[PDB]
């Protein structure tokens, strides 16, 4: 209640971000435990490859949310395990994740009720702006380059799951992260329910050896590469279709076994800042202990020229999806 | 059409039971208890409405008390089938949900049936290409029912559950149709696991990406050290033999029923 709040006095937040967070929690404080029968649904606002997230209105409270169903068959008491480790969700409480409202059991799903955010996904952003201008790609990574920061000193938790579809943004210019790793039992219980198209995944972490945080930054690297060219990049682009997005498909398996052999993916030359360039070329060093790690990634040259740059991102947002 | 299509007016649903992507399943009422399994698809294309009268085809050619009973379809509304109600869980449900305590000659007439089953499809030249524990359902406890077999001509518009009991070959998907009898042999060995275990294999890798590389890779493969110490060690064999990452060492199910029979008579 209270104790939420000396935890945000223990972080280095602005003026504008003291002011949302606050306001937020005071919010938090409406909802109490959430059932389905608290819902009235508004819209879809997704269909991953997992559960379908609906935008909802809480009825006691009148709070708009979003609301994601993971469908698991899994024994009791694993589904108890899971809501208990998801409480740790009303701890995170920054402004680079998204906000929690809390988690139930109910038919055969796991219901996450969390903060609703406008703008959606950055993948749902990109295949309307074709691909995000580089000035922006700054500032998502400065969000992106914070929020890993904030879970691993305030939770010592990693992301597991840096992908375009997990970072989404908000009229007021916010940029958030979303689908983290808290919950170890419900980590467990995706991986045998679950099947994928394409992969954000860590050389390191497919072939089993120890991986850190360096493995979401990875993950970020291959998240800018596809915003910044309009495509997913495991496979690189051909000559051809290199000269079809600037001007002047393989199975799960083949993607796994290309992210371990070959070369990680680059930016093209010419058309991107050579810093940004340098920027992924240091996110996507195959070997883990030899790759960017977060502090030197703070102090790169692109990330201190982006958070210097005052861009208008929630404008662009608005102008772009409306 | 033919006599098979049922009117929408004559099947009332009741309750949701399972809702996965490429439909949802409602227990309902015609003439007495009864499955209906809806598909996800408002604006189905000629295409897909001929890929499913062809599914349909393949359907009506089963008649078998291990197979689930195909009753009816309808193709106005939507595109749905209806089939007959298990009254029992699923075979997961059984073994990893409410964690049933079967004993050991209970879970080898389990085996033998699905291979009952799995050898009468093949026998009509059917491959299953997506058996896992959750596509087999125990009718009132004492027969296996075998499902979600058909209808790969609709969802392909390789399998989008789970992993976990896809045979290496499929994984990797560098034929251009890695489904063989064998493919469902390694699945049908993979059941096998889930019954002379009692959980579900990989239960120490928790990645879902590392499990399609390691096991494509040949890195990783079912644990049987945990097989149940009750468990015949000709039974063990079979297990082992079902799972083999080499496709053509696998045995076909004539083999595989006559190890269990042989093995039943004590
Ligand atoms: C692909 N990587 S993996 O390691 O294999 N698997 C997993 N990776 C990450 C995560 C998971 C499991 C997981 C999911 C999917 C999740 C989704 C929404 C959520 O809600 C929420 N609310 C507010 C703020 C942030 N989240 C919390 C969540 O916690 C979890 O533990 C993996 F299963
Ligand atoms: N709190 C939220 N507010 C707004 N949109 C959300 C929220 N949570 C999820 N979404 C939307 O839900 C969509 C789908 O998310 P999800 O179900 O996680 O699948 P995915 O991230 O696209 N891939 P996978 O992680 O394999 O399921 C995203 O594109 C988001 O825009
Ligand atoms: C003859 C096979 C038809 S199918 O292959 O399309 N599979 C299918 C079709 C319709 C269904 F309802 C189902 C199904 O899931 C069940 C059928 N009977 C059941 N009884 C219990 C449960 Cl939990 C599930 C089912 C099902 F597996």
């Amino acid at each position: 209640l209270e104790a939420l709040q000396k935890k945000l006095e223990e972080l280095e937040l602005d003026e504008q971000q003291r002011k949302r967070l606050e306001a937020f929690l005071t919010q938090k404080q409406k909802v109490g435990e959430l059932k389905d029968d608290d819902f009235e649904k508004i819209s879809e606002l997704g269909a991953g490859n997992g559960g379908v997230v609906f935008k909802v209105s809480h009825k006691p409270s009148g709070l708009v949310m979003a609301r994601k169903l993971i469908h698991l068959e899994i024994k009791p008491a694993i589904r108890n395990q899971i809501i208990r480790e998801l409480q740790v969700l009303h701890e995170c409480n920054s402004p680079y994740i998204v906000g929690f409202y809390g988690a139930f059991y109910s038919d055969g799903e796991i219901s996450i009720c969390m903060e609703h955010m406008d703008g959606g996904s950055l993948d749902q952003v990109l295949k309307k702006a074709g691909r995000i201008p580089e000035q922006i790609l700054g500032k998502v990574s400065i969000a992106v380059i914070k929020g890993l920061t904030y879970l691993r000193e305030k939770h010592k938790i990693m992301h597991r799951d840096v992908k375009p579809s997990n970072i989404l943004v908000n009229s007021r210019g916010e940029i958030k992260l979303c689908d983290f790793g808290v919950s170890g039992q419900l980590i467990d219980a995706m991986a045998n329910a679950f099947v994928g198209t394409r992969s954000y995944m860590s050389p390191e972490r497919l072939q089993g050896t120890h991986y850190s945080v360096q493995s979401d930054i990875w993950s970020m690297g291959l998240s800018l590469v596809e915003m910044a060219v309009g495509r997913y990049p495991i496979p690189p682009p051909d000559a051809k279709e290199l000269e079809l997005m600037f001007g002047c498909p393989m199975a799960i398996f083949e993607l796994l076994d290309y992210i371990v052999n070959e070369p990680p993916p680059k930016l093209p030359s010419g058309v991107f800042s050579l810093e940004f360039q340098d920027f992924v070329n240091k996110c996507l060093i195959k070997n883990p202990a030899e790759r960017a790690d977060l502090k030197q990634l703070m102090v790169h040259a692109f990330i201190k020229r982006s958070d210097a740059e005052e861009v208008d991102f929630a404008g662009w947002l608005c102008s772009t999806i409306g | 059409s033919d006599d098979w299509e049922i009117e929408a007016s004559e099947v009332m649903l009741s309750t949701r039971i399972g809702s996965g992507s490429f439909g949802t399943v409602y227990k309902g009422k015609w003439h007495g208890d009864v499955a209906v399994k809806i598909l996800k698809v408002v604006d189905p294309t000629p295409e897909q409405f001929q890929a499913f009268r062809n599914e349909v085809a393949v359907l009506r050619k089963t008649r078998h008390v291990n197979i689930l009973l195909f009753m009816g379809y309808m193709t106005k509304d939507n595109l749905a089938i209806v089939t007959q109600w298990c009254e029992g869980s699923s075979l997961y449900k059984h073994l990893h949900v409410q964690e049933t305590k079967f004993q050991m000659f209970q879970l080898i007439d389990i085996a033998r049936q699905t291979a009952q089953g799995m050898d009468y499809l093949h026998a009509k030249n059917i491959i299953h290409r997506d058996m896992k524990s959750n596509n087999i359902f125990l009718h009132e406890g004492l027969t296996v029912k075998i499902g979600d077999f058909g209808l790969a001509t609709v969802k392909s518009r390789q399998p989008t559950g789970s992993v976990l009991w896809m045979a290496p070959e499929v994984i990797r998907m560098q034929d251009n149709n890695p489904f063989s009898f064998q493919s469902d042999v390694y699945s049908y060995g993979i059941v096998l696991y889930e019954l002379m275990t009692g959980e579900l294999p990989y239960s120490h890798i928790n990645n879902r990406d590392q499990i399609i590389f390691m096991v494509g890779r040949g890195y990783a493969s079912p644990d049987l050290s945990k097989l149940y110490k009750n468990c015949p060690k000709a039974m063990k064999r079979l297990v082992a033999d079902c799972v083999k990452k080499v496709k053509e060492e696998r045995p076909l199910f004539p083999q595989i029923l006559s190890s269990i029979e042989l093995l039943q008579h004590s």
